[PDB]
């Protein structure tokens, strides 16, 4: 008896998918029940067929603020990756020369 | 690996393997190693890479409120000689491999950003050992 | 015996007529049997837990249906007065089963509804367990009597070699107070009867001359006996097994022979005295379990209706005994009459816009 | 297969049932109150009865 509110959005400009690598556009259709056993069954079918249920949304916006701190951390991680790919290209050239 | 019909040479070889192994085991310690940490000149005592050092006595590096890690953090902040930086960063990496809570503590120290800034040292080897420390912190991060 | 049980949200009072017969919402132009359902009022308590309660209720209902079909199977296998082929029109509490669903009554005296439906279902489950153990025990007793009776029958059947010899061989056919003489019951076929009657004495060493006597017969051979020496029994067997002769070592007594017939006859008589109360028990057990099965089905129907319809306890429900093959046209028509309940969309599968369950034999 | 209005209808039904559960838990809490109070009243009465009987 789907009878709870829908929070829907469309995400375009996707990225490569976690489990297939597909650069496929997404769209979230969110309906949540406060039943606990219902939540467990929904988690079972959603994980088994198709879902990504990592987060724990909540009323405190402090979660979003810590998430902004996480996004700055995330930026630092990408510049780490950039350095490392530069280094591996250069060492591969060095080995190839001889 | 080679085989000799002279038992003298093989006997001397075996005796040397034995005695030098005992000496290698003698090098394995944590009080002498920590005095070497405190001296401010990090000689390359071979325990820096010993697997028995990072499994049997890794928790020793967590002294009073992570005392010795804090000392090494201070000496990382103060001194920027290539080899002290290498020794300390590598030892911190080998410790923090086994202790995720040790990782969160090191993050609380602020030394993670000190290493992230050591990533811009003039010598590229120092930048690389800071890189290795960061990819020891990247796990679940 | 197909029965379609359908319920709807019930937003209008006049749909009670739809439950009974009403032409504008009738089934198959007043040709399919449509009756209003006895709808009781119960307490829900919680909607959260009721998910799990209904799940376990469905599993338990499947179990209780298993119980009912097993007890019906054994009643059919009674092989007397009740079978899946004959006398299949049993009685639920004195009136036929179809007549009882069309006369579907309902009470709270035996099950006070003020108690939660969980406790009611557990009580009926306890009764189910009791009746199951009852059937299993009494049927084990019946199977013991039946197996022993039939094995006794097969023991009695055959020829003299392979059957009990109660009524055949008597004391006058055996040597009395023999000192060294054994009278072997040497059964000999008609293929070799004269050979035996002319060789009886030479068939073993130290045989009584002219001890050639004939006692009885059977479909394969003619019983006869000769009197010979004790140690000459082995010699007789050696020389006689190859002549198509055979020895029937049997001991005769008065009650040793009569007691087995007494036991078979007593077994039949007491088995008789006990299928009496047994079949009375079977009838009452089947009627009880059947009424309880439909009861829990009504409880499950009301449960799922309350889940699928909302907070107030007002809805419609109504029995069907559908017309032959017209239930497909009815599927389409009731699709028309129930799609607008949802008003938006509606494979359907068991995801109907109505709450449905089935009742059968 | 429900509109916005029907989704709101059943959401209000969950809300009213949360209120019914509030009535039910409040009834349970009231029952605990009544029985627990009778218990403490009896306990204190009996204990002080023992003490006064002793002294007397």
């Amino acid at each position: 008896r789907g009878n709870v509110f829908l929070r829907q959005a469309e995400i375009e400009n996707p990225l490569e998918d976690p489990v297939t690598g597909d650069y496929v556009h997404k769209s979230v259709f969110i309906i949540f029940f406060q039943g606990d056993q219902l939540k467990n069954r929904v988690k079972k079918i959603c994980e088994g067929f198709r879902a990504s249920l990592y987060p724990c949304p909540e009323t405190p916006q402090e979660r979003k603020e810590m998430a902004s701190g996480v996004n700055t951390r995330i930026d630092d991680l990408q510049m780490v990756l950039n350095q490392t790919e530069d280094h591996r290209q250069r060492v591969l050239q060095a080995a190839a020369k001889n | 690996q080679q085989k000799y019909d002279d038992e003298d040479i093989s006997e001397d070889i075996k005796f040397l393997l034995e005695k030098l192994g005992e000496s290698v085991q003698d090098l394995s310690s944590f009080d002498e190693y920590s005095s070497e940490l405190k001296s401010g000149r990090l000689e390359w005592s071979p325990v820096h890479k010993s697997e028995k050092f990072w499994r049997e006595n890794a928790v020793r590096l967590n002294e009073k409120n992570y005392e010795l890690l804090k000392i090494l953090t201070k000496l990382l902040e103060v001194s920027d000689d290539p080899q002290v930086l290498a020794v300390a960063a590598h030892d911190v990496g080998e410790y923090v491999r086994h202790y995720p809570r040790g990782k969160r503590v090191i993050e609380q120290l602020g030394g993670k950003q000190l290493v992230m800034n050591h990533m811009h040292h003039e010598d590229q080897q120092v930048r690389y050992n800071a890189l290795l420390a960061v990819q020891k912190l990247m796990v679940h991060n | 015996t197909e029965f379609w049980l359908i319920s709807a949200p019930g937003e209008k009072t006049c749909q009670q007529t739809w439950e009974k017969l009403h032409a504008a919402t009738t089934k198959n132009n007043n040709l399919a049997v449509s009756s209003k359902f006895n709808i009781p009022d119960l307490k829900v308590g919680t909607l959260d837990v009721l998910v799990g309660l209904s799940d376990e209720l469905a599993k338990l209902d499947a179990f209780v249906e298993g119980v009912v079909k097993k007890v019906a199977q054994y009643m059919a296998d009674v092989l007397e007065d009740s079978k899946d082929k004959v006398q299949e029109n049993l009685l639920a509490s004195g009136v036929d089963l179809v007549t009882y669903i069309t006369r579907f009554q309902w009470d709270m005296a035996k099950y006070p509804i003020k108690q939660s439906l969980k406790n009611i279902s557990e009580i009926i489950a306890k009764g189910v367990t009791q009746i199951d153990n009852d059937l299993k025990s009494r049927a084990s007793a019946y199977n013991n009597l039946k197996g022993n009776l039939q094995n006794l029958e097969r023991k009695n059947a055959g020829s003299l070699l392979t059957r009990s010899l109660a009524e055949i061989v008597k004391k006058d056919d055996f040597v009395l107070d023999s000192e060294y003489l054994v009278t072997l019951l040497v059964v000999v076929p008609k293929l070799n009867h004269n050979d035996w009657i002319k060789q009886y004495e030479t068939l073993a060493e130290m045989v009584v001359p002219r001890s050639s006597n004939v006692l009885s017969e059977d479909q394969d051979s003619y019983l006869c006996n000769v009197t010979l020496f004790r140690k000459a029994v082995d010699d007789f067997r050696h020389k006689a097994r190859e002549n198509k002769f055979i020895v029937r070592d049997f001991q005769y007594n008065e009650e040793e022979m009569k007691a087995d017939k007494e036991e078979m006859t007593r077994l039949s008589t007491d088995k008789k005295k006990q299928f009496g109360p047994l079949v009375r028990w079977l009838k009452v057990n089947f009627s009880e379990a059947f009424i309880a099965w439909i009861h829990i089905k009504a409880l499950r129907v009301f449960v799922e209706s309350v889940l699928r319809y909302g907070l107030p306890v007002n809805f419609q429900a109504m029995l069907l005994q559908p017309n032959k093959k017209s239930v497909k046209k009815l599927r389409e028509v009731l699709h028309e009459l129930y799609k607008h309940l949802d008003s938006s969309a509606a494979s359907q599968q068991e995801y109907y816009p109505y709450v449905y369950y089935k009742i059968d034999c | 297969a429900l509109s916005d209005a029907d989704v709101q209808k059943q959401i209000k039904h969950m809300m009213a049932f949360i209120e019914q559960e509030a009535n039910e838990k409040a009834e349970e809490i009231d029952a605990k109150a009544e029985e627990e109070f009778n218990i403490e009243k009896g306990r204190l009465v009996q204990t002080q009865r023992l003490k006064i009987m002793e002294y007397y």
